[PDB]
């Protein structure tokens, strides 16, 4: 079961600077203050991200390419943005990638899917015993054949949780190559309003997994009864990747503190 | 230089007698090109000295 | 070689040397003993769930299951000799603790005694061409063992049955799963019982008192393939003990080289390996089984200077060991 | 139009499926355990199949290769030692096992 959620406010999308973000470390040698050039795809400096969110009648989850990398930063409350698809074509021609970071769980595979067209997940808001229980778990229509699946040690994390300031600022990037994918994270304690900040920190390598597949398109899964919904506040940045060249100092501790573009 | 890897262990570890010494004359190659130009331009500033 | 003297005579070829000092030898302190080291990666693949299962299925449903994400240990069942056979086809079996793969497939099934011999690929025979096929250039191997006291009854097991009738030879790891009643001769069939209308599925004759050649054998097929997607499963990365402050030569996770292991207190962070310097050599190894800062050094070395008189005078000679504190002279 | 010190005929019969393994720093079971040619070799390699001459019907099973070895050998090295190879790590005595 899945449904197709219409009842919202159409607006633009809107264009942000990328001023200085979007670098990580490409290797594991250490260094102690050293400036090193290197050559790799990135962000150049100043350029322009995609800029979306979700407000209260905002609730956009569109189909995106994946190509070369691409760069994905949050600003967020309570942690509304949980999943992330991946595949060339989405449905069963091709196999695809699917990852749910759950309530619970950590759900990681590649398998042949068909997911649907709006794929999403319901908590319920406030239904009568002050806590959000989640309900609604609306991603495909079928597992037809699977090659790899992973889940870890089950967890906890909240359902809930209303500021004005988002406080989340997770910074991630993909990149593929080779059948190898590498994500590289980050989270920030934030306070800031509806812009993406000013400063600069790498990224360190989070998930490094040899599949081997091909990948064009992408999607992210957003939280929310199958008409009318109350999406809560959040913010998200999509930017791109291209060969550049670049210098890196590090410090005495070993730590990337500043890059220089070509 | 044109060969295979940097590192004489790796052409060493990885290839054959009959094979690697195609690979190791060509790093012997650019080495001493390079050891030959060092020493002529030290020896130029060592005259300016 | 027989003394400096020699060698100074022997470089500048000649067999009188004026007095003054020459630069001879370059000299090293040879380094003396082998290391290896790799992480501790136990986390094994489930060879027992596919070779000590209580029960494998009958050769018309052979179980297929894949491995992968894990390290195999062929040489345990390599070194059993407790198993009937173990053909192996692409694979040279010594190479197979040495080199391997990115996928494990294994199908397990129970044959006769006399017809383990057309699991050979290529072959011809009822097995061969109508219950499984190997192709023609076949990677994998086929292990088999007896198991007359596992899964046999004197009352004869008659749910182990093989496949006597198909309409077509089948392409390698082809399953036959249908029950369909084969005609075997040109007259149109139906029902469940007709004139020369066999059931595909015929029975095996598993007793404990039948001779050799038909007794249950429960044999497996490994067909990885090779060089052709990232490996999954390796296994075989084994490790020596850990010696420092002497000269060796090493391999730290495929990083292979020669010099004098030392505690650093350098701060790597933690997904981060190798330390190297301005001009790119690596000289900093975090141990893979704990992790702990390896300083590398090349062990010493330096030229050798020679101071002489006139050979006419004298040949009374003295040595120079340069930017050495002569503490570790004789190598 | 040149002249020798002596000259090596070097003469045996072969499966010829295996007849490219002849050249020197090849590998392989025949190149690597009971004939090695070393790779400074001055020379001439010459095959022909004797397929009308010796090849019986009944089958000519003096034709043995040695196929087991505990290590490689020398170049221009000749073994004869019928000794039986173990495989496994179990060690072995007698004749067979």
């Amino acid at each position: 079961q899945c449904v197709n959620l219409t009842t919202r406010t159409q607006l633009p999308p809107a264009y942000t600077n990328s001023f200085t973000r979007g670098v990580y470390y490409p290797d594991k040698v250490f260094r102690s203050s050293v400036l090193h050039s290197t050559q790799d795809l990135f962000l150049p400096f100043f350029s322009n991200v995609t800029w979306f969110h979700a407000i209260h009648k905002r609730f956009d989850n569109p189909v995106l390419p994946f190509n070369d990398g691409v760069y994905f930063a949050s600003t967020e409350k309570s942690n509304i943005i949980r999943g992330w698809i991946f595949g060339t074509t989405l449905d069963s021609k091709t196999q695809s990638l699917l990852i749910v970071n759950n309530a619970t769980n950590v759900v990681i595979k590649v398998c042949e899917f068909q997911f649907c067209n709006d794929p999403f997940l319901g908590v319920y808001y406030h239904k009568n015993n002050k806590s959000w229980m989640e309900s609604e778990f609306r991603v495909y229509s079928s597992a037809n054949n699977c090659t790899f699946e992973y889940v870890s040690q089950p967890f906890l994390m909240d359902l809930e949780g209303k500021q004005g300031n988002f406080k989340n600022l997770r910074e991630f990037v993909f990149k593929n190559i080779d059948g190898y994918f590498k994500i590289y994270s980050k989270h920030t304690p934030i306070n800031l309003v509806r812009d993406l900040p000013q400063g600069f920190s790498a990224l360190e390598p989070l998930v490094d997994l040899p599949i081997g597949i091909n990948i064009t398109r992408f999607q992210t899964l957003l939280a929310l009864s199958s008409s009318g919904w109350t999406a809560g506040a959040a913010a998200y940045y999509v930017g791109y990747l291209q060969p550049r060249t670049f210098l890196l100092k590090y410090n005495e501790n070993g730590t990337i503190t500043d890059a220089v573009d070509c | 230089f044109g060969a295979i890897s940097s590192v004489l262990n790796d052409i060493l570890s990885r290839l054959d007698p009959p094979e690697a010494e195609v690979q190791i004359d060509r790093l012997i190659t650019g080495r001493l090109q390079s050891l030959q130009t060092y020493v002529t331009q030290q020896l130029i500033r060592a005259a300016e000295i | 070689a027989l003394d400096p003297l020699s060698e100074t005579k022997c470089t500048l070829k000649s067999f009188t040397v004026e007095k003054g000092i020459y630069q001879t030898s370059n000299f090293r302190v040879q380094p003396t003993e082998s290391i290896v080291r790799f992480p501790n990666i136990t986390n094994l693949c489930p060879f027992g769930e596919v070779f000590n299962a209580t029960r494998f299925a009958s050769v018309y449903a052979w179980n297929r299951k894949r491995i992968s994400n894990c390290v195999a240990d062929y040489s345990v069942l390599y070194n059993s000799a407790s198993f009937s056979t173990f053909k192996c086809y692409g694979v040279s079996p010594t190479k197979l603790n040495d080199l391997c793969f990115t996928n494990v497939y294994a199908d397990s099934f129970v044959i006769r005694g006399d017809e383990v011999r057309q699991i050979a690929p290529g072959q011809t025979g009822v097995i061969a061409d109508y219950n499984y096929k190997l192709p023609d250039d076949f990677t994998g191997c086929v292990i088999a063992w007896n198991s007359n006291n596992l899964d046999s009854k004197v009352g004869g097991n008659y749910n182990y049955l093989y496949r006597l009738f198909r309409k077509s030879n089948l392409k390698p790891f082809e399953r036959d799963i249908s029950t369909e009643i084969y005609q075997a001769g040109s007259t149109p069939c139906n029902g469940v019982e007709g004139f020369n209308c066999y059931f595909p599925l015929q029975s095996y004759g598993f007793q404990p008192t039948n001779g050799v050649g038909y007794q249950p054998y429960r044999v497996v097929v490994l067909s990885f393939e090779l060089l052709h997607a990232p490996a999954t499963v390796c296994g075989p990365k084994k490790s020596t003990n850990l010696v420092k402050n002497k000269c060796v030569n090493f391999n730290f996770n495929g990083l292979t080289g020669t010099g004098v292991l030392t505690e650093s207190n350098k701060k790597f962070l933690p997904f981060q390996q190798f330390g190297r310097d301005i001009a790119d050599t690596t000289d900093a190894v975090r141990d893979p089984q704990t992790l702990e800062i390896l300083d590398i050094t090349p062990c010493s070395f330096g030229g050798v200077s020679v101071i002489t008189p006139g050979t006419n005078t004298s040949n009374q000679v003295a040595v120079l060991y340069q930017d050495v504190n002569c503490t570790e002279v004789p190598v």
